[PDB]
């Protein structure tokens, strides 16, 4: 019982975990995406209205 | 255990250096062969090409299809796939080449993840317009509804006390049934209690399902999953098969570019294998030109086991492999070999392995000459009755005498046709 | 993952839970997208009547 | 945006010309064809002058000769706002519509038309929203205070927008646009103000919107649409769906002449703008004798769109007929037709193309790799070796290198055949094969 | 501001007494062939006598579609005009025979007259009760009123009116007009009387109609029997069942019965009798009539000898051909015999130098051009030498090139690099018999 052990592991738990950590490190990504927008946004309005 | 011809065939067996052994993953043999195809399987893996174009020519019984099935196993489950023939194409609902494009978004896949929200407690209270209580084993909370799933409940016969699931993203509507602290009230009732669930009503979770764009299409343009009488009121009246228009397709794939580029999905490129392609009409084989030069088109490969033929449709041009030059310019050729003696004995001893079949090495001589003499898919086909020849005499091996016996029982190409040409009325 | 005093402790977890904890079998449910084709074609139609 | 991997024509980009329509000898993408070149630009200064309409141009050569190369440049530096219908000869045989039908949605396709909807659209932050019950004063209560970067103000409710408010679950703070003219809420997004209070929404919204200030603003909306679209909504109850779905079926030609007299009156009127798109056919010699005789009277019209046609076949039997007409097309069509015609390509040329499909492809190539590359493109086909430089890669890093090499290629030669040695090998072959007559010797002895 | 071959020819520019001159309407030469054609402009212009047909033969490029749409200017846009090809007859939903009917019904109009009373903000609306019966309940009467501007009116109906504009969803100060035939009232809008009742709103305005409380307007519609028999069977309504599988049905057109034919034919028979109607015949137009069958041309002629069948105009280029459907029937235009038996032939000849350089000169100047006159000389050269239409297609590219070097006229050399850009029939074949690299 080989060959199935091979055609099962190219897509299975660990693949699918990595992937999901794939995903998070882009939702992480975007957040500090946000994070920087809104930081700058508020350097913009210590100058634009004080 | 059921063997048909194939599952003997566990990949190409080539190493990673690109260089195939003479035997290995039930294969023997076309060594070019097998190299190319793994230089294919590193090509679809690079997943950076689109729209290319393989085809593999060779005679019958040299394993065509076996190397596309092959190739197909050795990349994975992860790659989309989908095997065609040719005369699959013709519909009478559609015209060909929306049936090809059909198949043509069925062979790209897309790795999707979602967050499923879920309700699932008690049944306590139904207070019309529609707000909805639940209780769980711990939590208890209640839900404002629309009315569509609320008349679904109604039709769901759900009574009080009972226990209900509901997914919040389909407004998918579900009784596990009632609960079993009110249990025992009847002493013989046909309702089946079940245990109050554990946990928070409010429940998220997280899936990595995948699907094809054809799926997305035909998920956009015909909705067949509905719940309330309109949905499957509408949905039951148009019941053909349609054409898809090709707007929709522009806005399928500006949705996934969009998703890809967000950062919650990837695209997976896959295989198109159409077998026997001699019989595809000249439309259908023009209409792969403008198809094939394309962006989103990906990777095919087609066999044809012929020579100078007419290809169908037309009536004039002679062509290799039923295929006009105008496909095979932007076409690669892979030549496949004729057996030998030797590989056909390895092939017929592999074959009997594993059908677990015990064979005496006289019988494989025998075996391996008949097969030269006639075929090889012959002796294939024939080397079976032989086996259960010798279990009618109680006998796991295979004798001489068998196989002459099966011979004589079972008939050939060539001698059936040496009987049709000497016949008293066309026998 | 140079680490290994729990490199085992997985292990005992697959043979004695038999993947019932480490991913169970979820109640299988289609996409739900929600974009849709028409999101953005009312106003032109409804401008031309 | 344009999700791609690679397409046998992402190099080229827009054609490449001077203001004078004089072609540089490499732009954008491409080398060659300057006469073609020259007339593709004639043809592009035409559609933009939009003054004609209804005629037809034909591009002839050998195969594999720049021919789809040049359509995809011409709609390619055509640009957006004109529309461009690229549609091969075979797509139109359907057994839900008639081959002229089809042929008649395609040309409907191809005729843009500019539209501008004038509508007094208010934006700007709220704070909350008032929605009240009925009483014995009046209808209700409502007074919205809005905030914007520059000044805040109240407004009051209408009646309805109670039930347009509470319609959906607007939260507290978020910038919304109402039209009067049509009363539609555009929750776009949160009410930015102070991000301190704004700044883990958990991403939604995508970063809000930074108020604009002034309230009152009318904006002009321009919106482009095709006579297909008006037609096809006119046709059905909900002709949207219909469009989505393409289940049309045979759209009655009153309602296409109602179609244009009412854009004719708005051209008129100053309401609308006609766009003259473009329609494009590929291999038009598998089209049949009632297609061209139907287009041979729809290009007379004045709503007919320029339309280009390629062919690869000379003096050939038009299908429908059993004479072997020029050019695979009728005679009457090659006399209204203009005809582009394309040569055969040079090995410098070939070298050229050929490097750039390398760095398209990101593939580096040697210069004995490129000589012998170019070599084979001329001995055999363009093709052949732009596929062969994207097969040999992966022997170039199986072997580690990342660079390609002469060795490589000749494996990737050895490996992959030829039709020219391919048809040697079948004929030298012929008993292995499948016969015309099925005759197969499958047997190897005897 | 475009035009696509054509759109220059106004008219047929024949005189009174019937006599064409050389240039006018945009049209030169082919004199006899345009008397002829005016002439049948004025038969169909009598109204008396309908069910001919007449077939024209020429070869390329000589005017025949020019001819028709000169026909269809002159008689102008009141009788209907429904040009066709023979591709569009074959269809996949229906008979070819059936389109034919279609198309053979949508060739005549009809003009039909009727006035209408309506009556036009809202003062007030009250209804007035015991139904003496084992009804619930109901009003004996409803009184309302109508604000306008020519002065207000009270009006006084029956509660299904009010029914009516309860369910058209208007409030009680507004605008309503009021259909007096039926009852059909719609909500009009907001009148403009209530402005600004609250800071903000999204009803539309709708200023206050200047008029009558009640308004007779008369109307004239000028339809065809082809639209007539297709309402009468396509069904209506709302809610009602078939109502809604007729929204949902797909409603493709199959095959119209005869009785509605009938039925319709004696409606319209009593509606003219009375006075009401008057049926304007009109004129069908085939073009390239050899892509038909010998089935459409025997259904042809039993349509010709039918009752309300419109004066037909038939247009071809062939000459001894075999009309498709058969192989041993040879005949000319690819027309069986039977059928040219029964129309008229309108014969049409080739133009010379002279009429093919006054047509490029027309051409010229209804496109805004400048053509040097050694120039249009030259063009008229191969105009003559290769083919009329490849000289007018010519122009174009031409007035291109001499807006690429910055000059309004076009000259010698521009004209001449443009026909060595753009190639012509006889060139393109030579080079395609020339080579053999599959071109
Ligand atoms: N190297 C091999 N190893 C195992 N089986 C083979 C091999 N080559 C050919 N075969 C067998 O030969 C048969 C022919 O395969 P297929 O391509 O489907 O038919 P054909 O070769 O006639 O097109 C297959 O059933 C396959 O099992
Ligand atoms: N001027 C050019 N520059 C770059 N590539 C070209 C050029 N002309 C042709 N090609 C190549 O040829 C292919 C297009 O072939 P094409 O001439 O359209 O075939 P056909 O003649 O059958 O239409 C493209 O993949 C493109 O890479
Ligand atoms: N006497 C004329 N005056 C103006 N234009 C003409 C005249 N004769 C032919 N034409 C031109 O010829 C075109 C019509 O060609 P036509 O004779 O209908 O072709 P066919 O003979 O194939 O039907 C029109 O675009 C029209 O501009
Ligand atoms: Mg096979
Ligand atoms: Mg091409
Ligand atoms: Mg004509």
């Amino acid at each position: 019982l080989n060959d199935e052990l091979v055609l099962h592991n190219k897509d299975g738990f660990l693949a699918r975990q990595e992937f999901l950590q794939r995903v998070g490190s882009a939702e992480d990504e975007r957040y500090k995406e946000l994070r920087r927008q809104q930081l700058a946004q508020q350097l913009q309005q210590d100058s634009e209205a004080s | 255990t059921r063997t048909a011809a194939h599952t003997h065939i566990k990949g190409l067996g080539l190493d990673e250096s690109g260089v195939a052994k003479r035997v290995e993953g039930g294969f023997v043999g076309q060594i070019e062969a097998r190299e190319a195809c793994g230089v294919i399987v590193d090509l679809i893996k690079a997943k950076k090409m689109s729209g290319r174009a393989i085809l593999l020519a060779g005679g019958p019984s040299t394993g065509k299809t076996a190397l596309a099935l092959a190739i197909s196993q050795e990349l994975g489950p992860k790659v989309p796939f989908c095997p065609l023939v040719g005369s699959e194409l013709y519909s009478v609902e559609v015209k060909k080449t929306e049936t090809l494009m059909e198949n043509f978004r069925r062979a790209i896949g897309l790795r999707i993840k979602e967050t499923k929200e879920v309700y699932e407690g008690e049944v306590t209270e139904l207070t019309p317009e529609v707000i909805v209580g639940l209780k769980s084993a711990k939590g208890t909370k209640t839900l404002r509804l629309d009315p569509t799933i609320y008349e679904s409940i109604q039709r769901e016969k759900v009574s009080i006390g009972d226990v209900i699931y509901i997914e919040a993203n389909t407004g998918a509507v579900k009784r596990v049934g009632r609960s079993d602290a009110y249990a025992t009230e009847f002493d013989l009732e046909t309702e089946e209690y079940v245990p109050l669930p554990k946990g928070e009503v409010h429940k998220k979770k997280e899936i990595v399902q995948d699907v094809t764009l054809h799926d997305l299409d035909v998920a956009n343009a015909r909705p067949q999953g509905g719940q309330d009488v309109i949905s499957m009121m509408g949905q039951l009246l148009k019941p053909k098969k349609t054409e898809i228009t090709e707007k929709l397709r522009q806005e399928v794939n500006k949705v996934v570019a969009k998703y890809i580029d967000q950062g919650v999905a990837e695209l997976i490129p896959g295989v198109l294998f159409i077998d026997e392609v001699n019989m595809l009409d000249i439309e259908i084989f023009t209409y792969l030109n403008k198809a094939l030069e394309s962006n989103i088109a990906p990777v095919v490969v087609l066999a044809s086991n012929r020579g100078m033929t007419t290809v169908r449709g037309t009536e004039d041009v002679i062509s290799p492999h039923g295929v006009p030059p105008d496909l095979i310019d932007r076409l690669l050729i892979v030549r496949t070999l004729p057996y030998d003696k030797d590989e056909i004995r390895t092939i017929i001893e592999r074959r009997a392995t594993v059908e677990r079949l015990q064979v005496e090495s006289s019988a494989l001589d025998l075996l391996a000459t008949m097969g030269t003499e006639t075929s090889l898919r012959y002796a294939l086909q024939l080397l079976a009755p032989c086996g259960i020849l010798a279990q009618t005499s109680n006998r796991k091996e295979i004798v001489v005498n068998d196989v002459n016996e099966a011979k004589l029982l079972f008939l050939d190409a060539k001698r059936s046709t040496k009987i049709l040409e000497t016949s008293a009325n066309y026998l | 993952n140079f680490m290994s005093i729990v490199n085992c402790l997985m292990q005992l977890r697959k043979v004695c839970n038999h993947p019932n904890l480490f991913e169970v079998r979820p109640i299988l449910t289609s996409f739900v997208l929600e974009h849709c084709v028409a999101s953005d074609y009312k106003d032109v139609e409804r401008t031309l009547l | 945006k344009s999700l791609s991997l690679i397409a046998a024509h992402s190099h080229i980009t827009g054609l490449g010309l001077d203001e004078n329509l004089q072609p540089r000898p490499t732009s954008e993408g491409m080398v060659g064809q300057l006469q073609a070149r020259r007339a593709a630009g004639v043809i592009l200064k035409m559609v933009q002058n939009g003054t004609i309409a209804g005629r037809a141009v034909l591009v002839a050569g050998p195969p594999s000769t720049g021919k789809t190369a040049l359509a995809m440049g011409v709609s390619q530096s055509l640009g957006k706002d004109v529309p461009f219908t690229a549609i091969a000869g075979s797509e139109i045989f359907s057994l839900e519509l008639s081959k002229t039908e089809a042929l008649t949605q395609a040309f409907r396709k191809s005729i843009g038309i500019k539209i501008k909807e004038e509508t007094e659209l208010i934006e700007g932050e709220v704070v909350e929203i008032q929605i009240d019950r009925s009483i014995t004063g009046g209808h209700k209560q409502g007074k919205l205070t809005i905030k914007t970067t520059d000044m805040e103000t109240i407004y009051e409710l209408g009646n309805k927008m109670i039930d347009g408010l509470t319609k959906e679950k607007v939260l507290a703070g978020d910038v919304i646009s109402i039209d009067k003219a049509s009363g539609k809420i555009t929750k776009l997004g949160r009410s930015f103000a102070r991000s301190r209070d704004y700044d883990a929404m958990g991403a939604d919204t995508r970063f809000v919107q930074c108020p604009e200030g002034e309230l009152q603003k009318r904006k002009t909306v321009v919106h482009t649409v095709s006579l297909h679209e008006i037609d096809v909504i006119n046709s059905r109850t909900q002709g949207f769906l219909a469009l989505f779905t393409g289940d049309t079926g045979e759209i009655r030609s009153e309602v296409r002449d109602q179609i244009n007299t009412k854009v004719a009156e708005w051209k008129e009127e100053g309401k609308a703008e006609i766009v003259p798109g473009v329609l494009f056919i590929d291999e038009v010699h598998m089209l049949d004798i009632e297609c061209f005789s139907f287009i041979n009277r729809a290009l007379e019209d004045e709503f007919a769109p320029i339309v280009m046609m390629a062919t690869n076949r000379g003096v050939s039997k038009t299908r429908g007929t059993n004479y072997k007409s020029p050019h695979g097309l009728p005679l009457d069509l090659l006399d209204r037709s203009i005809i582009i015609t394309t040569k055969s390509y040079n090995e410098q040329e070939i070298k050229t193309i050929l490097s750039i499909r390398a760095q398209e492809e990101e593939v580096e190539l040697s210069s004995d790799a490129l000589d012998l590359l170019t070599k084979t493109g001329v001995e055999t086909s363009l093709r052949y070796s732009s596929n062969l430089i994207s097969v040999a890669q992966q022997i170039a890093m199986k072997r580690k290198n990342n660079t390609v090499e002469v060795e490589d290629v000749k494996r990737a030669y050895l490996l992959f055949l030829d039709s020219a040695r391919s048809v040697k090998y079948v004929q030298e072959n012929e008993s292995q094969y499948i016969d015309d007559q099925g005759n197969v010797q499958i047997s190897i002895a005897k």
